[PDB]
RNA sequence: AAUUAUAUAACUUAUCUAUUUUAAGUUUGAAAUUUC
RNA sequence: AACUAAUCCUAGCCCUAGCCCUACAAAUAUAAUUAUACUAUUAUAUAAAUCAAAACAUUUAUAAAAGUAUUGGAGA
């Protein structure tokens, strides 16, 4: 049968206002029996070309709109 | 964990390690084309090792998919997949994906889809056929290899012909 | 910092210097911190062994005390 | 040897010393209370005295609660006390009948119920009981304050409660934002509940949570041996000084 | 709601101390369940209309699941809370 | 040094070490110490040894003048951070 | 085999759902008891 | 009076009493003990049966009142 969607898928706390849940940042290491932090973006400090990622066409600043063949 | 043997990224109609991405959708409007009637040649008709039945290739404009090989298709043959319900019926070559409201009753079809974009699911083993029972106006009549008829818009695209080895069902 | 190994025991944690974050690190997530429930049968036994060293211990030093009153 | 202390105990001793001992003596409290759950399944015997068969005299009796299991799913939601009751049944009510293994399950639904307090409105799984215990409540919000955590029987109720109770503590301008007026009268409406903030903040917190609060309460940096000494070393001087 | 009772008395342990449950005693009997009953009577007030069980803005006690699976899942009735009850009888009352 | 890709060693200048010698010309200390030389009671320098000898002599001398607050901590020795130093004290990122 | 066989499963009625004017029967049998 | 062998006392233990407990560097859960990224990370339903009832089936313990009464293939 042709598969519309990919056949591998196919066979509280927080809500409170005004106060922070605790999650186990502070203990620096998962545990399962505390909320998982919420993280921002992390900054290596550096760009790694093995962890870069070339930004999309659209983007760049040579993108024209016409399509050159080549 | 588990992830699917079928994961080329890219459909192509060389062989695969050998395995051949099948196309069950037959009307997939092709590059370079509206989405209106057009016409395919049958390249060659090979072996599928994960089939039964045997795959024929199917070629058109600028783009090559293999399909499911009905009882007469051979190398060189013309192939016509149609979206347009036609006013009247229809030049028919064996082969041909065709909505069913084109198609006059009693003429044999495999590779029906149960809905209208669903794909080929059934009919699609050797020597099976689909016989169009009845016809009208939007409706029609598809009985699928399990024996269970069912009635589906005449937008559900039908392949006519039987599947190729017609004697697939009469082997002794 | 002191941390809970998977056998109950509180041991120091020497920190490690790394260039992503331990959240973004896998691996560092997939090192267990954390105790199972079945310790707990484990714990009672390492007092009930602390116990019985204590105990073991008196014997040997009984064994060295009777030569003492033998001896001497 | 033998443990002086027995196993129940043991709990006992580690509450009264470490960290558990610097936890804040409201949380305690809370903690040591136990309320009993308020009756749902079960009613206590009519009588206080029947004949002891034994003895074929008249004797005191005692009332033996019915089990009821609560599964977490009730803890997750808001139940009015009901929860399931397995075990097994006599068919009509005859003990000469067959013994068939059943489990008997309360009507459990999901539905919607506005919090004035939270200003927002909330799908939780729900019963029959606790829409009319919200009723006698005389609204969803008193109903979370009011029931205590036993008869309530739900963490989440506690969670709300704990957020309640934090917000008409601390006068929040949270609580309908740009309507100041309207905030007043849900303050003046709940203010029976009102309390002071710290107790608030405690409310409903598991062990587990609890003890990694009072940890990450007490976690400070190290403090610098250079300040310490020039703190100590300007208060000697400065007592010199004197 | 489902009220047990069970079969076998549980001897008394006295004033201050526990029983112990045994097999027999495990056994009991279903004095009550609402499941195999039909649903009982609930409360409610319709806010929009039914066919034949009444009209909007009357109370009707209708059989709890019944009225609930069909009436309040619909959105036809609603529970008379105190709050908006005082308001239903003020805005009937301007009405 | 780093692996790169295609299975390559590439020698990194910055984490190969280099072998700072000290110059042992002039200096008279050796290998071994007189008999002669009375043995040496161990005294440990500690934090506060070191802030005595060192820091309280200037806060003393500031304190009686009046010239102390928070900002000149620092002047006295104090470090915000130890970045910026080759050898950082917490964490330790300096090798023997 | 005889005798039962509210394990379940079905149907009927409840049940729970939609609308709208598991329990009790029965049946199968998971089995049970005794005989051959 | 000879060979093979034999000789010995502490190595230590056992039970109560008493007592709860709160006893280097480097590497490590990845492939444990691999100095830095991979791959997210996770235990447990009545305890049962055996056994006793000389088999086996409900059933089978785990201060005085008192082994009285009841219960129980009224039997262990």
């Amino acid at each position: 049968a042709y598969e519309w969607g990919v056949r591998s898928t196919r066979k509280r706390v927080y809500e409170i206002p005004g106060l922070e849940p605790i999650t186990y940042e502070g203990k620096k290491h998962f545990v399962p029996w505390l909320a998982r932090p919420i993280f921002p973006p992390w900054e290596r400090g550096w760009n790694d070309p093995r962890f870069h990622r070339a930004a999309p066409i659209h983007e760049q600043t040579l993108y024209k709109e016409e399509p050159c063949y080549i | 964990k588990f992830v699917s043997w079928k994961s080329r990224t890219k459909y192509t109609v060389k062989p695969v390690k050998n395995y051949r991405m099948i196309d069950f959708l037959r009307f997939r409007p092709e590059k370079e084309k509206a989405p209106e009637p057009f016409e395919e040649k049958v390249v060659v008709v090979r072996y599928d090792p994960c089939r039964s039945a045997d795959i024929a290739l199917v070629a058109g404009g600028s783009r090559k998919r293999w399909i499911i090989a009905t009882e007469n298709m051979k190398a060189g043959d013309t192939i016509l997949n149609s979206n347009h319900i036609g006013r009247m019926a229809v030049a028919a070559q064996e082969g041909d994906a065709h909505p069913l409201g084109a198609l006059p009753v009693g003429t044999l079809i495999n590779n029906v889809e149960s809905e209208p974009g669903r794909g080929a699911q059934y009919i699609r083993a050797a020597g099976t056929c689909g016989v169009l029972l009845r016809k009208v106006n939007g409706t029609a009549i598809i009985q699928l290899p399990s024996k269970r008829q069912m009635q589906v818009l005449e937008s559900c695209t039908a392949t006519v012909g039987r599947v190729s080895n017609v004697n697939h069902n009469q082997r002794v | 910092a002191w941390r809970r190994d998977i056998f109950g025991r509180i041991v120091w944690h020497k920190f490690k210097q790394w260039p992503i974050p331990w959240y973004l690190n896998k691996r560092y997530n997939r090192r267990r911190f954390f105790a199972m429930p079945y310790v707990d049968r484990f714990i009672r036994l390492r007092i009930e062994k602390h116990a019985r060293i204590e105990a073991r211990k008196r014997s040997l030093q009984k064994k060295k005390e009777k030569i003492l009153h033998a001896k001497f | 040897p033998l443990h002086r202390y027995p196993v129940h105990l043991w709990q006992k001793l580690r509450l009264r010393q470490g960290i558990c001992a610097r936890l804040p003596a409201h949380f305690l409290r809370s903690l040591e209370e136990e309320r009993t759950p308020t009756p749902v399944h079960y009613k206590p015997h009519g009588t206080k005295f029947k004949i002891n068969p034994k003895n074929g005299q008249r004797e005191r009796v005692e009332d033996v609660p019915i089990p009821v299991h609560y599964p977490p799913e009730s803890q997750q939601g808001l139940w009015g006390g009901e929860g399931l009751i397995l075990g097994y049944r006599y068919a009509n009510n005859d003990k000469l009948s067959k013994r068939v293994k059943k489990v008997w399950k309360p009507q459990l639904f999901t539905r919607e119920l506005y919090s004035e307090i939270l200003d927002k409105k909330f799908t939780v799984t729900v019963t029959m009981r606790t829409l009319d215990l919200i009723d006698e409540a005389y609204g969803f919000d008193f109903y979370i304050l009011k029931t205590p955590k036993e008869d309530l029987g739900s963490k989440f109720g506690m969670d709300l409660k704990r957020g309640m109770l934090l917000r008409l503590a601390r006068q929040d301008p949270h609580l309908h934002p740009e309507n100041p007026e309207r905030r007043a009268a849900i303050y003046d409406k709940y203010r029976s509940f009102v309390i002071p903030e710290a107790e608030a903040e405690w409310v409903g917190l598991t062990l587990e949570e609890a003890l990694e609060k009072q940890r990450l309460l007490e976690e400070k940096d190290p403090v610098p041996l250079f300040k310490v000494y020039v703190e100590e070393l300007v208060q000697r001087l400065q007592e010199q000084v004197l | 709601t489902v009220i047990v009772e069970r079969w076998w008395k549980v001897p008394l342990a006295g004033e201050g101390r526990k029983p112990h449950l045994h097999r027999r005693h495990r056994v009991y009997k279903l004095v009550e369940d609402t499941k195999h009953r039909p649903k009982d009577n609930l409360e409610l007030i319709l806010t929009q209309s039914v066919d034949e069980i009444g009209v909007r803005g009357d109370l009707v006690s209708v059989k709890k699941s019944v009225g609930r699976n069909k009436l309040l899942s619909q959105g036809l009735a609603v529970y008379a809370s105190p709050e908006n009850r005082k308001l239903f009888e003020e805005e009937k009352s301007l009405r | 040094g780093i692996y790169t890709s295609d299975r390559k060693f590439v020698q990194i200048k910055e984490m190969v070490p280099e072998f700072v010698v000290p110059d042992l010309t002039g200096f008279k200390l050796k290998p071994y110490v007189n008999y002669r030389a009375p043995a040496g009671i161990d005294t440990p320098l500690t934090a506060k040894a070191l802030f005595q000898e060192t820091v309280a002599p200037a806060i003393e001398k500031d304190f009686k003048e009046g010239t102390f607050d928070a900002n000149n901590l620092e002047k006295y020795g104090f470090e915000p951070t130890q970045e910026g130093k080759l050898f950082q004290l917490y964490p330790k990122n300096f090798p023997r």
